């Protein structure tokens, strides 16, 4: 088993398609557990200004009682057989997955059929949930990471649905009524926009039979989004009482398509990640992280690759004190243009290995495998096998990384979002000047 | 605001405008702000009819 043989030995993801348009897919294994869930193409990207937050609201209400299962009775099932019911709604995806035993798949799918089709939307339950969402919004206000990322989205995609947050404004939260929720679920939770993923010890034919027996009476056989526009801007929520200063700087990246994602991830793998409670410290190959550990510039930093259907954000997010924002902006831009102008071969090899490890280790356990299945059948349109990922990483070299970074980084207007004691944060002109090198 | 990205170019524009005015003076009316009597050898035996500074 020389790695490549191990990659070939990974079982494939069989994909089917119901008459209603449900893309039933499954990956068979030998584990005695399973994770089955539907991924829907709803989210804030498909939400208008007045509807903003309806997806989060309906996701909240989904588990709190159905039509056939009144209230906690549904929950009474999930705990009775040891299942873990969970959900998450991204800006472009929504999902409700139920961890269960391999022998509980016939029931679990049934529960899923109840959650997405025969929902309740009880008015009194809506009233109880409204204040809960308000308090959750207040809790997220203290989340200086999520707040900064929402600031980045708003200041990068201003004037487009992508700028909208997942939870939506509090005004919409209090305004939203049952009619809007049922209209939203009837318009977005359509069969062609749903994929019933199931990883673990589930046989694909059994999954197909269950889906045909439960998800049959869905929609027959329309929000298709609008191409959003990137607008290099900046938001400075100067608040000196905050202890640290979260900064996020991004550029218009690629989408789920546009294979340039694979080299680009490698570049991010070169920059890497670091925080105070790390290991080697002033020895890690990342020059950014090594310098940060040497001079203690920050408490954290990361490189994200948020990519949507047609566009996406590529950049970094660092958490540091008030007296070191300028230095880390300098070093981060220096690393970006070092990769842009002369990426070398050894760093590219290290990035390839890091990306290989990320993809391989991320896809362990039934939950990440099922999530990958559901997300890939929506974004890529196909569950990309790990062998294809290996080949695509292998094709990446120094010249490819330099070219792709030049395409996406060099002389590009970034979007900046700072929160906290960000007085040191250089003005947007200085950042944009850092986005190009005079020597080169 | 940082001095560099804004006030360097602002002072560059100001310097260009001052250069424009100074060059107008030098190239078109060099002796506009100058007494013609200065173009005469300094004779200590004869005062100018009018004596004034610059
Ligand atoms: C000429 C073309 C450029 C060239 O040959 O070398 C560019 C090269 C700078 O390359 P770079 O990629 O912009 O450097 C980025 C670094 O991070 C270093 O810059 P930084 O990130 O620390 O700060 C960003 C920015 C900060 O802005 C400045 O430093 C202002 C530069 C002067 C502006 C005019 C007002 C102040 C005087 O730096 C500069 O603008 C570079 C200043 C030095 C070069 C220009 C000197 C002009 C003198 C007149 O210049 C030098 O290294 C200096 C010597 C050669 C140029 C002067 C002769
Ligand atoms: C006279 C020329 C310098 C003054 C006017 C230009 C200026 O102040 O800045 C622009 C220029 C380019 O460099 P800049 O983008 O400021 O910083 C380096 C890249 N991060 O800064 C310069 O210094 C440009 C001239 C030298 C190259």
């Amino acid at each position: 088993a020389t790695y490549a043989q191990a990659l070939q030995s990974v079982p494939e993801t069989q994909v089917s398609q119901l008459d209603n348009g449900l893309r039933v897919a499954s990956e068979q294994s030998s584990q005695p557990t399973c994770t089955v869930g539907v991924w829907i193409d709803a989210g804030s990207r498909y939400e208008n200004e007045k509807n903003n937050g309806a997806g989060y609201f309906v996701e909240h209400l989904a588990f709190k009682g159905t039509k056939n299962r009144p209230g906690s009775a549904l929950e009474k099932e999930v705990e009775s057989m040891g299942a873990h019911l969970n959900a998450y709604s991204t800006r472009e995806h929504t999902a409700y997955y139920i961890k269960a035993l391999s022998k509980d798949l016939p029931k679990a799918v049934e529960l899923l059929a109840d959650i997405v089709q025969n929902c309740s939307l009880e008015d009194s339950q809506i009233e109880k949930e409204r204040d809960v969402i308000l308090q959750e919004l207040q809790e997220n206000d203290s989340s200086m990471r999520d707040v900064v990322f929402d600031y980045l989205h708003a200041t990068a995609f201003q004037g487009t649905p992508l700028a909208q947050s997942v939870e939506g404004p509090s005004e919409n939260v209090r305004k939203l009524s049952r009619a809007d929720l049922t209209e939203y679920v009837s318009q977005h939770y359509k069969a062609p926009r749903m994929v019933l993923a199931a990883a673990g010890g589930v046989e694909h034919r059994q999954l197909l039979d269950l889906a045909q027996k439960h998800f049959s009476s869905l929609s027959g056989t329309v929000p298709a989004f609008t191409p959003c526009r990137f607008t290099g801007s900046e938001i400075r929520h100067r608040d000196d009482a905050l202890p640290l200063a979260h900064v996020a700087i991004a550029v218009e990246g690629p989408g789920w398509a546009n294979p340039d994602n694979v080299p680009l991830q490698v570049a991010n793998a070169i920059i890497g990640h670091y925080d105070s409670t790390y290991g080697g410290g002033t020895h890690m190959s990342s020059t950014l992280a090594s310098v940060a550990a040497t001079r203690k510039l920050c408490q954290s930093f990361q490189t994200f690759n948020i990519c949507y259907a047609e566009t996406g954000l590529l950049g970094a997010h660092f958490v540091c004190d008030n007296m070191s924002i300028d230095d880390m902006m300098f070093f981060l831009q220096g690393q970006w243009m070092r990769l842009c102008t002369s990426a070398t071969e050894s760093e590219v090899v290290r990035g390839k290995n890091i990306l290989r490890n990320a993809l391989v280790s991320h896809l362990d356990g039934t939950t990440p495998v099922c999530e990958d299945i559901g997300r890939s059948l929506l974004t890529y349109g196909r569950r990309i096998p790990l062998a294809e990922w290996e080949s695509r990483i292998a094709e990446v070299d120094a010249s490819v990384v330099r070219e792709v970074c030049s395409k996406y980084f060099y002389d590009q207007c970034p979007a900046v979002a700072g929160l906290g004691p960000i007085e040191q944060l250089p003005d947007y002109n200085r950042i944009r000047s850092g986005m190009f090198w005079l020597r080169f | 605001i940082p001095f560099h990205p804004y006030y360097t170019i602002k002072d560059i524009l100001g310097a260009l405008f001052m250069m424009l005015i100074l060059l107008i003076l030098v190239l078109f009316s060099p002796d506009l702000l100058g007494d013609p009597d200065n173009y005469t050898p300094a004779n200590p035996l004869n005062t100018p009819p009018h004596i004034k500074p610059e």
